[PDB]
């Protein structure tokens, strides 16, 4: 604790547009429900991971 | 104007806002690249600058304290 | 891999839809095979064929 | 570094004002270090403490 | 026309400079 830095909760700065955000293989399991159906999906295994 | 004299002969934007923000944003991922840093154009240019207040916070302190009439 | 994805960001373009798609396809294949061998495993390889 | 300098053209954003503001901001605070210490050469530095 | 006959039913730029020079 230390007084002169009191955490809390915020947002940070921005790039140059270019993103879609994936993830990857570990707590997919009790994370898994903010977001809704908001995908490009490919259901043929053309891409592998 | 003279040479007519001389003769006499009398007389939107959105398609460049993103057309911009691309080249912003291929601009920054280039420099992920060469991790060429472009702020420290304004880092140092930052703490140039508090590093000057501070500085006349001496110098004025002085001059109000030895006047400037003795200072100068 | 970076020039794609900021590059994607201008033409809107959805890479991910090609398997948003195709995960969505995936389990309402698993749902359905599960009512599939369901009944395979109650009336029969013999009389479901 | 080449695509970087010829994009920069297009948005007119200029790379140096990071430096040129740093540098002007540097050499007024040479000159005004060099008042800060000529009082010190001259009023000491038990009288400016 | 042979279709409507057949039927009877008669009937700026500098954004595109620079968009150019970068290329």
């Amino acid at each position: 604790y230390n007084p002169e830095k009191k955490e809390m909760i915020q947002e940070v700065i921005v790039e140059e547009d270019l993103e879609p955000f994936e993830a990857s293989k570990e707590t997919a399991e009790q994370f898994k429900h903010q977001h809704g159906d908001k995908v490009d999906i490919f259901e043929i295994p053309e891409t592998g991971e | 104007q003279k040479y007519a004299s001389i003769v006499g002969v009398d007389l939107l934007e959105e398609i460049t806002k993103d057309h911009k923000v691309l080249a912003r944003q291929q601009l920054q991922v280039l420099a992920r690249y060469l991790k060429m840093d472009l702020d420290n154009g304004e880092r140092k240019f930052l703490k140039e600058k508090d590093t000057v207040a501070e500085l006349q916070a001496q110098l004025d302190y002085l001059n109000a304290e030895l006047g400037e009439f003795f200072v100068n």
